[PDB]
RNA sequence: CGAAGGUGUGCUGUGAGGCAUGCUGGAGGUAUCAGAAGUGCGAAUGCUGACAUAAGUAACGAUAAAGCGGGUGAAAAGCCCGCUCGCCGGAAGACCAAGGGUUCCUGUCCAACGUUAAUCGGGGCAGGGUGAGUCGACCCCUAAGGCGAGGCCGAAAGGCGUAGUCGAUGGGAAACAGGUUAAUAUUCCUGUACUUGGUGUUACUGCGAAGGGGGGACGGAGAAGGCUAUGUUGGCCGGGCG
RNA sequence: UAAGGUGAUAUGAACCGUUAUAACCGGCGAUUUCCGAAUGGGGAAACCCAGUGUGUUUCGACACACUAUCAUUAACUGAAUCCAUAGGUUAAUGAGGCGAACCGGGGGAACUGAAACAUCUAAGUACCCCGAGGAAAAGAAAUCAACCGAGAUUCCCCCAGUAGCGGCGAGCGAACGGGGAGCAGCCCAGAGCCUGAAUCAGUGUGUGUGUUAGUGGAAGCGUCUGGAAAGGCGCGCGAUACAGGGUGACAGCCCCGUACACAAAAAUGCACAUGCUGUGAGCUCGAUGAGUAGGGCGGGACACGUGGUAUCCUGUCUGAAUAUGGGGGGACCAUCCUCCAAGGCUAAAUACUCCUGACUGACCGAUAGUGAACCAGUACCGUGAGGGAAAGGCGAAAAGAAC
């Protein structure tokens, strides 16, 4: 996903990552609540945020 | 409190216990396991920016863990904090 | 009977405590002492 | 510490020997003492804790010299 | 570069079931593979009441070593060696016996 | 087609020993001649583990005390419910600090723990439970003391100490009644309050400290007098006519 | 590199992948809460409380950065006090702490032995403290030798338990010389001609070699016993590979390996070649280390305990010559020989192993071997420093016993 995700800027992938952060919020709900079955989401949505996170440190400058 | 980032962050998930429902069905309280750093402001802005409802006010308290045993091992569960918001009328989840 | 232990969280950290260890050049070779034997409590701290 | 600033004196460890030729650890102490000098380059009273031989060796040398040796080893003065 | 993959087809060398030709289904990390209908034990299946309910004395496969078999040529018609060579330029596998790849 | 190891038997040498074979065991052993030793145990009030004897003996931990009915249960002197009985009541009652850390409440279980049994338990397992502007801590102030830039001192380590900084057991703002859960409540709900700061608007105005003055701010004993907490009696209300 | 995986207890769920971003391995990166030298102030470690500067703002409040001490350099600033100085603020650079042994230095026992014991021994040991490095220290003769010569320091073997010292008791105990390992000499106290002709050192490039992943890697069957063959019997083959380890008993040919032949995008070490800055060769003139050598007094180190006692260090008091001079050659003197202190630097041979990899063992094999083969510096004991265990083995495979 990386490779996609280079195309973007650090406005567009700043929207990214907070959507990732929204839907991690709501797989979290589901999953406390008991009724979420598809439990590997979670591993999913974390690794995709922390992606989108290197790459905006790898973008900042250094 | 302010950043979305945080407010994403601090609220966990709602507690499904007795005393829960009759709070809820009471004195119209939702109680919600939070982190252990969420501050009342915190809590009172992540509550009424991502459920979109009117907040009244908000108590908390640190649940200490548990030192269980499991074969010869002990183990202490991790604390955690809770949260009694007080809605001001109007509930949806 | 009174006996000897009559514990106080205060004076038990004031004496054998993390910052009155650090205190001193002794004290600093104590914690050299159980930090090298592997000790998993290095003071009465907690 | 009693160290001569000029000579770097300190004390030494000895034996006091009686005549059965028992020896008990002692002390040689150096003979210091502060003395203020009347430097000219400056024009000024400088405070040094000296023993009588560095007072001899700043009669001999010139206490400009001493000084700056002293200020070549460090030594605030 | 392990000799023996999923879908291979092995004869047993060793064991109660030596001679005999199977397909394997599993090449589990502690050397040992599962071959379909060659090493069977019957397990005293406890019921539980949940899930998988029905317990009875189920014949089920287990594992035996990588060693223990060998990949059957089919030309030859017997158990064989194999070894590795690079064609085009890729890892083939190819048989000891009849330099043959599979 | 049965090694080491264990356990019997038979034979054999002057002895430490040797040999053979039945059973057990289920995988190693090792001639001969040389070589090297952590090389031989009955004792050291030897060291470690197991197991006996005393012996089914003493004891079962305040002489405040128990009896019966019903219930659950595989099983009841001990658990639950009930009625009688007895003990404490300046405590054996209620609440805090300290110390402890989940022992708290519910459901379940009785191997071990409980000096007996145990359905019970501060026991095992699981889930639940600790809600504060006003309570306490933190916080602002300091006492004894501690630490302590520069500094003085000292073979090194380091000792002492100035400015200052910590340091409560002391000083510094403010909330009370009633209801409520299985377990929290001056925290939740109801009602009625109080406190201290930020910012706005409005009206008036000389405001300003690391400084000055007041207050904070203080001992022992004794006596009253005025009150209240509280108790008793009477009135009133509700029930009764034993 | 890959057809299998998402660490183990440890099953299950949800998934990921199967010709290449599943996984795994190595290089280089990013993230790296809080305490801890802890460094914004404080503190009963993992907590409490801030200040300044930017940038957001719903006006609620937010996010990031900096803010310790000391040392050195500079700049401004600056008292008593006129110039000055102490001092103050700011800025850059550096240090602080931890770590097993080896190393240098500052201090420094007693038990014990002497059949008591004081000089002596134990011993400059144990221990405390300061400091550095991968090594440290020492090091290029004011050294020995003996009238012949040698030629810096360091280490090993002899000399030699010798000469000596010694309540001449206990004990301590050289050196000269000889054989070896290694071998390296220089610079300043200053001028000229010749100036950067030696020379290291920091910091770039090319080629060979190495480490951090890895590739390939030969050759066996039939039959008997057996639960199972790798065992027996028979007949074959590989071997630059019969090291070792697994596999249902003991396998060269089943597996993983081994001999052997290969491999690096990236990082980096080692050698050469090869750069930038900067340190400056050679000849000639000179000069050539003073509160120093030496001495009185008191101690100490030298194998040497003050003796007839040379030499070395210095706490105290003194104190020359200075190349036509001075030190040493074990009291002291004369001659002779030899060297030139009172300024520095310098690889190798030497010492040790916290840690890393490979290999070995007439080493232990669960009361042994580390205290610890196992969730051990644990449980447990103590205020604390500190002390400190017990505890391995089903089976080839859970096929761990449906009913």
């Amino acid at each position: 996903k990386a490779k996609e995700l280079r195309e973007k800027s650090v406005e567009e992938l700043n929207t990214e990552l907070l959507n990732l952060l929204r839907e991690q919020f709501n797989l979290r709900m589901q999953a406390a609540s008991g009724q979420l079955q598809q439990s590997h989401l979670l591993k999913q949505v974390r690794r995709d945020v922390a992606r989108v996170k290197t790459l905006l440190n790898e973008k900042a400058g250094a | 409190m302010i950043r979305e980032e945080r407010l994403l962050k601090v609220l966990r998930a709602p507690h499904v216990s007795e005393k829960a429902s009759t709070a809820m069905e009471k004195s119209n309280t939702i109680v919600l396991k939070v982190a252990k750093d969420a501050t009342k402001a915190e809590i009172k802005a992540a509550v009424q920016k991502l459920f979109e409802v009117e907040v009244e006010v908000v108590n908390t308290l640190v649940v200490k863990g548990k030192v269980k045993r499991h074969g010869q091992r002990i183990g202490r569960r991790s604390d955690w904090k809770k949260a009694y918001v007080t809605l001001k009328e109007g509930q949806n989840l | 009977m009174k006996r000897t232990f009559q514990p106080s969280v205060l004076k038990r950290n004031r004496s054998h405590g993390f910052r009155a260890r650090m205190a001193t050049k002794n004290g600093r070779q104590v914690l050299a002492r159980r930090r090298a034997k592997g000790r998993a409590r290095l003071t009465v701290s907690k | 510490s009693r160290v001569c600033q000029v000579t770097g004196k300190r004390p030494v460890t000895g034996n006091n020997r009686s005549h059965a030729l028992n020896a008990t650890k002692r002390r040689f102490l150096p003979n210091l003492h502060s003395h203020r000098f009347w430097v000219e380059s400056e024009k000024r009273f400088v405070t040094l804790r000296v023993s009588a031989k560095g007072m001899r060796v700043i009669d001999k040398k010139g206490i400009d010299t001493v000084l700056a040796e002293l200020r070549a080893r460090g030594e605030k003065y | 570069a392990a000799k023996i993959r999923r879908d291979d087809e092995v004869i047993v060398l060793t064991g109660k079931d030596k001679g005999k030709r199977g397909k394997v289904k599993n090449v589990l990390s502690s050397g040992k593979v599962i071959v379909e209908g060659i090493n069977l034990v019957k397990k005293h299946q406890k019921p539980v009441p949940a899930l998988n309910q029905p317990g009875g004395i189920v014949e089920k496969e287990a594992a035996i070593q990588v060693s223990n078999v060998a990949i059957f040529n089919a030309a030859t018609g017997k158990a064989d060696r194999v070894g590795f060579r690079f064609e085009d330029g890729k890892k083939v596998r190819f048989f000891k016996s009849n330099s043959e790849t599979i």
